């Protein structure tokens, strides 16, 4: 899991920020994608993020991940 | 504390805006937003409370953790039991919180 | 396409050149000013700012209502300059 490998949400993972489902549950299974990032550090120091593999989507749209709730391609 | 209201005004309008509510035991909803507070006043940005860390200055930075957390706002999952949904057991009716049930949290 | 924000923070004024596609925050991090922030997604107070000339898109923000947002408040942490404007920093407090 490198940044910009292209992964699949495989596992179901609800959101309640997509722009248009704002407010409202969303399945993002089945949506594919790039690693944007995936949060372990700052500038060497360590990072606490129990959600590192962020994903960016269709146009203005990214959502934090588990490892196991994406799939590499 | 100027900065308790602040947090406190948050919260408030948050809940509202998010259609959450507050713990049916406002004593733990307190709590969150005096550490909310206090980590704003010493950090400059409302860090988690109810978590440890091996370094604020940098989650600060990373904003991973900065209320309302990623969590809360892409799955509405707030584990310092702040923020809950309507369906939420622990949940209860309110939205608003009496400063003097914020003060008296203060002392202690 | 980049336009001239006129920041106004508790230290005093200083303008910077941010582009139509750079977020307030982000183009005043750039310029080395120490503004407010939090989330950094719109969903709270902590960048709060008010807008007392020009105008800016924050249609990415969440938090602020309509209310509050007819009176002047952005959140320059998602807020884009639609033109020359004038900011008035660190407005969390004013806000409620
Ligand atoms: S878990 Fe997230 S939403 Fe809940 S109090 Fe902590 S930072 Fe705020
Ligand atoms: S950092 Fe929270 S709305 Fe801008």
């Amino acid at each position: 899991m490198n940044v910009g490998d292209r992964v699949r949400v495989t596992s179901s993972v609800v959101v309640y920020h997509h722009p248009e489902h704002a407010k409202t549950a969303f399945d993002l299974q089945g949506m594919e994608g790039e690693v944007a990032a995936v949060l372990t550090g700052w500038q060497g120091r360590p990072i606490s993020a129990n959600l590192p593999v962020l994903v960016k989507f269709e146009q203005a749209f990214k959502a934090h991940f588990r490892p196991d709730e994406v799939t590499l391609i | 504390a100027a900065t308790l209201a602040a947090m406190k005004n948050f919260a408030e309008q948050y809940a509202k805006r998010t259609d959450t509510y507050f713990c049916s035991d406002l004593s733990v909803t307190a709590v969150v937003i005096e550490g909310l507070a206090r980590h704003k006043e010493e950090l400059g940005s409302p860090l988690c409370p109810c978590r440890h860390y091996e370094d604020k200055e940098a989650e600060v930075k990373n904003t991973f953790w900065n209320c309302p957390c990623v969590p809360m706002r892409e799955r509405k999952e707030c584990h310092c039991m702040l923020f809950l949904t309507p369906d939420n057991d622990f949940a209860g009716d309110a939205q608003d919180i009496p400063m003097e049930t914020l003060e008296e949290k203060k002392a202690s | 396409a980049s336009y001239t924000v006129k920041l106004i923070t508790p230290d005093g004024e200083s303008s910077i050149e941010c582009s139509d596609d750079t977020y307030i925050l982000d183009a005043a991090e750039e310029a080395g000013l120490e503004l407010p922030y939090s989330c950094r997604a719109g969903a709270c107070s902590t960048c709060a700012g008010k807008i007392t000339a020009g105008s800016v898109d924050q249609s990415d923000q969440s938090f602020l209502d309509d209310d509050q947002i007819e009176a002047g408040y952005v959140l320059t942490c998602v807020a884009y300059p639609t033109s020359d404007c004038t900011i008035e920093t660190h407005k969390e407090e004013d806000l409620y």
